[PDB]
C-alpha cells in the first residue's frame, strides 16, 4: 500500500509474484504443514528449472502456461489472512479510524480536559504550516523535466525540511483504534 | 480454458495482451501512469495543503453527474431501436396488466353476479 | 455437443442417410401421436 | 488480547526466523545485511523469506511493498510501521 | 466554476473533437 | 521483555518433517525452511492426537462415576 | 550415416548448427525467426526493405567496399525472407571460413542503414512491386494467403503494400532490426567443409553480443492464426491463362502427420498442376495450384477434387508405396550440396528446435501405410472448407458452393 | 499486569489448573449421563417393541379364505 505502482510489470515481478500466489494456493489444498513443506519444495523445483532460460520468447511461454496451469489448479477458498483485502477482518476496525481533522471542531470544554494532548497537537500543526512552502517548492524545483512522471515523491534532501507531502502518511489513523 | 463472460471476466493473468507487449504498448502504459501521476500530484497538493478550508471538488465526479442527468436530452436523437423500444417499455406492461386485471376483475364480477363467489366471513373491504 | 454428433452420424454421407432414415422411421410415430393428441383434444366430445 | 509488539520484539522474531532458514548462515545474519547482495540468496528466496515473516507476524506484506523487503531490517520497520509500533 | 468546456458535450464527430474531449476527461486520446 | 527460545533448540529429526526431509532428498531436493516449521512438531504439541481420544475424553471417570451411582442405587 | 548435424548454444541463445562434409566449399548462413507474421501492419514491409538494405554497407565496412570483400574471395551472397523466417547465407570456400562469419556478423548487427540508400531501395522495391504483379502464381498465392488468413498477420504479404513501402523510415527499420533480431531467435548454420569447433570459436569471437533481451520486457508473443474457408476471385479477362489455387488448413511444423500428407502429395488436365504443403507455426496451407485455359478450369477442379476424395476413401497399397518412394527420392535429392543442407539446418533449428536426421525421416516414411494415409486425408481434406484464389479468365471457375460440395462425396 | 497469562513463543501454552479440570468435568458428566441413561433406559437402539414378522400370520388370522 505504501510504495507506488510501477507502470508496466517486468518479466521477473510477474514470475516472482506467481511464486507467491502459487505457493500460497498450495497451502489451501495441502493444509498440513508437512505435506506442504513437501509439496512446495517440489514447486520451487518447477520454478527453479527454467530459471536460466535466456530465450525470452520461451520464458514468456513458460509463464503464460504456468498462470493457466495455476488458474485451473487453484483452490476456490484459499487461505487469505485475516486482515488483508478480501480477508475476514479487512476494514473491520475502520469504524473507529476517524480522520483526525475532526478534533478541530471540539467544544472548548471537551478539549479542556486532555490538555497536554492538544499542546502537542498544536506543535505538530505548526510544523505542517511551517514547511508547506519549502515542501511544494521542493516538489516543484525537483519536478521532473517533461516526460515520464511517476507517483513517487522525493525525500527531504535538506535539514529541517520535512519529506514533501507528509501530513497524511504521518498523522494517519492508527490501524487498530481497538 | 477459462472463458471470460461479460461477467466473470478474463483475469489479468491469462490475458493475451499482458504477456506480449510491444514497445508501443509499453510506451502507452507508461503514459497512462503519467496522466495518473499528474492527476495524483494535483490532488495530493490540494489535499495536504495547510491553510485550506474550501471543498476539494473532484471535477471528474461533476463531469459524471452532468453527463448522466443534464447532458442526456441534448444528445437525444429519435431513431428506431429507440422509439420501438421506447414504446414497448411504457405501454407494453401497462397494456399487459390491464388484460391481467380486467380479466380477473371480470371473472370475479361474473362469479359474484351468478352467485358462486363465497365471500364468507368477509365483512371488510 | 453436435460436434460429437457430426463426427459420428452427420459427417459421413452414408451415416447421414442412416440417421435421416432411422429418424424418419420414428418421427412418424411421434408426429402422428402428438398431432392426434392435439386434434382429438380440440374436438373432444365430438369424435366417434 | 495479546500484548502489543515492540521495535525490538519485532526484530528478534525477524532475525529468529531467518536464522532458521538453512541457506542464510546464522552467524552472518545482521539486521543491516542485504538478502541478495550480502547473504547470497536468490530472488525466489526473497519471496520465501517474506512469506515466512508474513506467517510469523500474521499479516500480508503486499506485493509491491514486498518486492523490496531486502535488508533484513526494512522488514523490521515495515512490519512495525504497518502495525503502529512507536516503541 | 466549471465552464461548460469542462463538462460533457455532444458526440465527438470530427477527430479533433475526439481528441479535445479526451483532454476534458483526463484520458489518453487513443483511449477515449 | 519477552524472551524467545534458542533458535538452535529446533531440529527436524524426531518429527514428521524428517520423513518429508528424507524423501525430498531422494529427489535431490532439500527444503530449507523445515526447521522453522519444527516447533509445530517439536514439543508439547508433539504427541499425535487420535480421533477416539477426543470423543472419549473423560470417559474413564465418567464410567467410574457411572459405577458409583449404580452402586448407590443398589445399596438402596 | 550422413555426418550428424551437431548443435551448440551460446549464452545469447544463438544456436550454432553445423553439418560437416568433405566438400571444400561451404554454405554459412544466419536464420532469424522474423517474418511478415511478426509485423503489425504499421511496418508491413520492414523485413523486406531491411533485406534490401542489409548488403549496402555497415558501420565497419562502409558501402560497396563490403561487397568488394565478398567479391575478393569469390564468394556468393544471398538473402531471402518468408512469412516466418529470414535468411542471410554465403557460399564460399572452406579456407575463407573466418572472414565470411565476420561478414555475416556485420550483416546481422552493426549494420548501417543509409538514408540515401533508403530512398534508392524504396524506388527499387516500389518498382519491383509495381512489376511484381506480373508474376501470376505469386499473385494467386498471395491472394490465397489473404483470403485464407483474413484478419490475421498471416494474410499480409512479405513485401507489404506499396503504402508502407513509401512510408518507412530508418527508425522504424531500426526497431524491426532491434526487435526481431534477438540472439535466442537466431541460428548460425554451416554445411560442408567446416569444423564445428572452429565455427563455434568464430561465433564466440564475433556474433556474441547480439541482443537477447527486449526493449521493455516487450516480448513479442505470437497467437496461432485462423484459417478461413473462402474464395477470392480476381477477374481480368485480358490474361491468356488462369491460375487457381485451392487449399485447406495444414497441421503445422511439429505435427508428424505432415510426413503422411507429403506422401499424399506424392500420390498427386491442367497445363501445370502442383501440390503444396506450406507449413507455418502450428498452421499451414495444404492444396493444389493449377494454371489453365478458361474453357478447361471447371473440369480441372472436378478432376482434382475427385483425386482428393479418392485419397480419403480408396487409397491402395501400391500408390502409397509409390508415394513413399517419391518422398524418399525428394528428401535425399533435395539434401544435396552445401546450400540446401545449410538451409535445412537453419530451418530445422528454427522450427523443430533440432535437426531431424534422414534415418528418422525414413522411419516416419516406412511407418506410413494406406489406412493411416486415408485416415489423415479424411481428417484434413474431407468435408473441409477450402480457400480459393483465382486470377485470370476465371468466369467458368465454380463458385464456393460447387467447390464445397466437391469437397465430399454422397457415396462416401 | 500486561501479562495475565504470559504469551509463549513456539512453546506449548502453559495451562491453568482450572482450564483442565473444568474441561474434563464437562466431558465426564457427558459420559456419566450417556452411561447412566443407557443403563436405566436402553430403548434408544433396541426399542421396546418387537416388529412382528408380517409374513407369519396364519391366513386364517388374516381372514384369508380358502379359495371359496
Ligand atoms: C427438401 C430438402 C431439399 C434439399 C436439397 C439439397 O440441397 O440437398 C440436401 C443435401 C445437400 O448437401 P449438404 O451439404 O446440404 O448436406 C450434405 C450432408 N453431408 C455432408 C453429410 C452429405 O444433400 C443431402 O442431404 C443428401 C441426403 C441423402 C439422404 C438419403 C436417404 C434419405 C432417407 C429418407 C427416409
Ligand atoms: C411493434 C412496436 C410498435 C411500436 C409503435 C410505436 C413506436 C413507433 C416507432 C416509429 C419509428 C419512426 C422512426 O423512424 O424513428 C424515430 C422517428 C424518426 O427518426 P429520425 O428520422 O432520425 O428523426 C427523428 C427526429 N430528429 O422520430 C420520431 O418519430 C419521434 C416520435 C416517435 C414516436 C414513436 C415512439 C413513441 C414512444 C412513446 C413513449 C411514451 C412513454
Ligand atoms: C412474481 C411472481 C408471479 C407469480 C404468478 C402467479 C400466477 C398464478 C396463476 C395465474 C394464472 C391463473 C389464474 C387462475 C385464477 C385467476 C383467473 C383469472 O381471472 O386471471 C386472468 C389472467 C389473464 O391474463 P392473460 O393470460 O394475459 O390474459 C389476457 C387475455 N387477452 O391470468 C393471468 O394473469 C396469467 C398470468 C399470471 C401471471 C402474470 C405475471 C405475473 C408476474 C409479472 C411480473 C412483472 C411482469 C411485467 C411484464 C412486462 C411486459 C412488457
Ligand atoms: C496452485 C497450483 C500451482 C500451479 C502453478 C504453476 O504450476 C506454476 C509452475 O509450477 S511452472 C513455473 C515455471 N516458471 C517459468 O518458467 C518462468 C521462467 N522465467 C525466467 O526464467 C526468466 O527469464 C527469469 C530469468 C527472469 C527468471 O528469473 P527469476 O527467478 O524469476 O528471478
Amino acid at each position: 500500500a505504501f510504495c507506488a505502482p510501477p507502470a508496466y510489470l517486468t518479466h521477473q515481478q510477474k514470475v516472482l509474484r506467481l511464486y507467491k500466489r502459487a505457493l500460497r494456493h498450495l497451502e489451501s489444498w495441502c493444509i498440513h504443514r508437512d505435506k506442504y513443506r513437501y509439496f512446495a519444495c517440489l514447486m520451487r523445483a518447477r520454478f527453479e528449472e527454467h530459471k536460466n532460460e535466456k530465450d525470452m520468447m520461451r520464458a514468456t511461454q513458460l509463464l503464460r502456461e504456468a498462470e493457466e496451469e495455476f488458474w485451473q489448479n487453484q483452490h476456490p477458498q484459499p487461505y487469505i489472512f485475516p486482515d488483508s483485502p478480501g480477508g475476514t477482518s479487512f476494514e473491520r476496525y475502520e469504524c473507529y479510524k476517524v480522520p483526525e481533522w475532526c478534533l478541530d471542531y471540539w467544544h472548548p470544554s471537551e478539549k479542556a480536559m486532555y490538555p497536554d494532548y492538544f499542546s502537542k497537537r498544536e506543535q505538530w500543526k505548526k510544523l505542517r504550516m511551517e514547511s508547506w512552502d519549502r515542501e511544494v517548492k521542493q516538489l516543484q524545483e525537483e519536478t521532473s523535466p517533461d516526460g515520464i512522471m511517476t507517483e513517487a515523491l522525493p525525500p527531504a534532501r535538506r535539514e529541517g525540511d520535512l519529506p514533501p507531502l507528509w501530513w497524511h502518511i504521518v498523522t494517519r489513523p492508527r490501524e487498530r483504534p481497538t | 480454458k477459462y472463458k471470460p463472460a461479460p461477467l466473470a471476466t478474463l483475469p489479468s493473468t491469462l490475458d493475451p495482451a499482458e504477456y506480449d507487449v510491444s514497445p508501443e504498448t509499453r510506451r502507452a502504459q507508461v503514459e497512462r501512469l503519467s496522466i495518473r501521476a499528474r492527476l495524483k500530484r494535483e490532488y495530493l497538493l490540494q489535499y495536504n495543503d495547510p491553510k485550506r478550508v474550501s471543498h476539494i471538488e473532484d471535477p471528474a465526479l461533476i463531469r459524471w453527474t452532468y453527463a448522466r442527468s443534464a447532458n442526456i436530452y441534448p444528445n437525444f436523437r429519435p431513431t428506431p431501436k429507440n422509439s420501438l423500444l421506447g414504446a414497448v417499455a411504457g405501454f407494453g406492461p401497462l397494456i399487459f396488466w390491464y388484460y391481467v386485471f380486467k380479466t380477473d376483475r371480470d371473472r370475479k364480477e361474473r362469479l359474484i353476479q351468478e352467485g358462486k363467489l363465497d365471500r364468507k366471513f368477509n365483512i371488510s373491504y | 455437443i453436435p460436434s460429437r454428433l457430426y463426427s459420428l452420424l452427420f459427417r459421413r454421407t452414408s451415416t447421414f442417410a442412416l440417421t435421416i432414415a432411422v429418424g424418419a422411421l420414428f418421427f412418424e410415430r411421434a408426429f402422428d401421436q402428438g398431432a392426434d393428441a392435439i386434434y382429438e383434444h380440440i374436438n373432444e366430445g365430438k369424435l366417434w | 488480547d495479546a500484548p502489543p509488539l515492540t521495535l525490538d520484539g519485532i526484530k528478534d522474531r525477524v532475525l529468529y526466523v531467518l536464522k532458521l532458514y538453512d541457506k542464510i548462515d546464522p552467524e552472518k545474519l545482521s539486521v543491516n545485511s542485504h538478502f541478495m547482495k550480502d547473504l547470497g540468496l536468490d530472488s525466489l528466496d526473497q519471496v520465501e523469506i517474506i512469506m515466512a515473516m508474513e506467517d510469523e507476524f500474521g499479516f500480508e506484506i503486499p506485493d509491491i511493498d514486498a518486492e523490496k523487503l531486502m535488508c533484513p531490517q526494512e522488514i523490521v520497520d515495515y512490519i512495525a510501521d504497518k502495525k503502529d509500533v512507536y516503541e | 466554476h466549471m465552464t461548460k468546456d469542462m463538462l460533457p458535450g455532444s458526440y465527438p464527430r470530427t477527430p479533433e473533437e475526439r481528441a479535445a474531449a479526451a483532454k476534458k476527461y483526463n484520458m489518453r486520446v487513443e483511449d477515449y | 521483555k519477552m524472551e524467545l527460545p534458542d533458535y538452535r533448540q529446533w531440529k527436524i529429526e524426531g518429527t514428521p518433517l524428517e520423513t518429508v526431509q528424507k524423501k525430498l532428498a531422494a529427489r535431490g531436493l532439500r527444503d530449507p525452511w523445515a526447521r522453522n516449521e519444527a516447533w509445530r512438531y517439536m514439543g508439547g504439541f508433539a504427541g499425535n492426537i487420535t480421533f477416539p481420544s477426543v470423543i472419549l475424553k473423560g470417559f474413564k471417570w465418567g464410567f467410574a462415576a457411572f459405577v458409583v451411582a449404580l452402586g448407590a442405587e443398589y445399596f438402596l | 550415416s550422413v555426418p550428424e548435424t551437431q548443435v551448440s548454444i551460446l549464452d545469447n541463445g544463438l544456436r550454432v548448427a553445423s553439418e560437416q562434409s568433405s566438400h571444400a566449399t561451404c554454405t554459412v548462413g544466419v536464420w532469424i525467426d522474423a517474418g511478415s507474421r511478426y509485423e503489425t501492419e504499421k511496418n508491413n514491409g520492414a523485413g523486406y526493405f531491411l533485406e534490401h538494405l542489409a548488403f549496402k554497407g555497415t558501420k565497419n565496412r562502409p558501402g560497396n567496399a563490403l561487397e568488394k570483400e565478398v567479391e575478393s574471395i569469390g564468394a556468393h551472397l544471398n538473402a531471402y525472407s518468408t512469412r516466418e523466417h529470414t535468411a542471410y547465407l554465403i557460399k564460399a570456400l572452406s579456407k575463407d571460413l573466418p572472414k565470411v562469419v565476420e561478414l555475416l556478423a556485420d550483416i546481422v548487427q552493426n549494420s548501417s542503414l543509409e538514408d540515401s540508400q533508403i530512398e534508392k531501395e524504396r524506388d527499387v522495391i516500389l518498382r519491383e512491386m509495381q512489376e511484381n504483379d506480373a508474376s501470376m502464381q505469386n499473385v494467386v498465392f498471395d491472394y490465397l494467403h489473404a483470403t485464407a488468413f483474413q484478419g490475421t498477420p498471416l494474410a499480409q504479404a512479405v513485401e507489404g503494400p506499396s503504402e508502407n513501402v513509401r512510408r518507412l523510415s530508418r527508425t522504424d527499420l531500426t526497431d524491426y532490426l532491434n526487435r526481431h533480431y534477438k540472439a535466442p531467435r537466431m541460428v548460425l548454420a554451416a554445411a560442408g567443409g567446416v569444423e564445428h569447433q572452429q565455427l563455434l570459436d568464430l561465433a564466440q569471437k564475433h556474433l556474441s553480443s547480439v541482443s537477447r533481451v527486449y526493449e521493455e520486457d516487450a516480448v513479442p508473443g505470437l497467437t496461432p492464426c485462423r484459417f478461413t474457408g473462402s474464395e477470392i476471385r480476381h477477374r481480368d479477362d485480358a490474361l491468356p491463362l488462369a491460375h487457381v489455387a485451392i487449399a485447406v488448413e495444414g497441421p503445422g511444423w511439429a505435427n508428424p502427420d505432415n510426413v503422411t500428407l507429403q506422401v499424399a502429395n506424392a500420390i498427386i488436365l491442367c497445363q501445370s498442376f502442383q501440390t503444396f504443403n506450406i507449413s507455418y507455426s502450428d498452421t499451414g496451407l495444404l492444396g493444389a495450384h493449377f494454371v489453365c485455359d478458361a474453357m478447361s478450369i471447371d473440369d480441372m477442379v472436378f478432376f482434382l477434387q475427385g483425386q482428393w476424395m479418392r485419397l480419403c476413401t480408396s487409397a491402395t497399397e501400391s500408390e502409397v508405396t509409390r508415394g513413399k518412394n517419391i518422398l524418399r527420392n525428394a528428401l535425399v535429392s533435395h539434401l544435396d550440396g552445401t546450400t540446401p543442407v545449410c538451409e535445412d539446418i537453419g530451418r530445422s533449428l528454427l522450427t523443430y528446435g533440432r535437426r531431424i536426421p534422414l534415418a528418422e525421416w525414413e522411419s516416419r516414411i516406412q511407418e506410413v501405410d494406406a489406412q493411416m494415409l486415408r485416415d489423415i486425408c479424411s481428417k484434413y481434406f474431407y468435408d473441409q472448407c477450402p480457400a480459393v484464389a483465382g486470377y485470370g479468365p476465371i468466369e467458368q471457375l465454380p463458385d464456393y458452393n460447387r467447390i464445397r460440395s466437391g469437397m465430399f462425396w454422397l457415396r462416401f | 499486569g500486561g501479562v495475565h497469562i504470559q504469551p509463549r513463543y513456539r512453546e506449548f501454552p502453559q495451562l491453568t489448573r482450572s482450564q483442565v479440570i473444568q474441561g474434563e468435568f464437562l466431558s465426564s458428566l457427558m459420559w456419566f449421563w450417556i452411561l447412566w441413561r443407557f443403563w436405566h433406559d436402553s430403548d434408544a437402539v433396541l426399542g421396546h417393541f418387537s416388529y412382528p414378522d408380517p409374513s407369519q400370520w396364519t391366513d386364517e388370522e388374516l381372514g384369508i379364505p380358502p379359495d371359496d
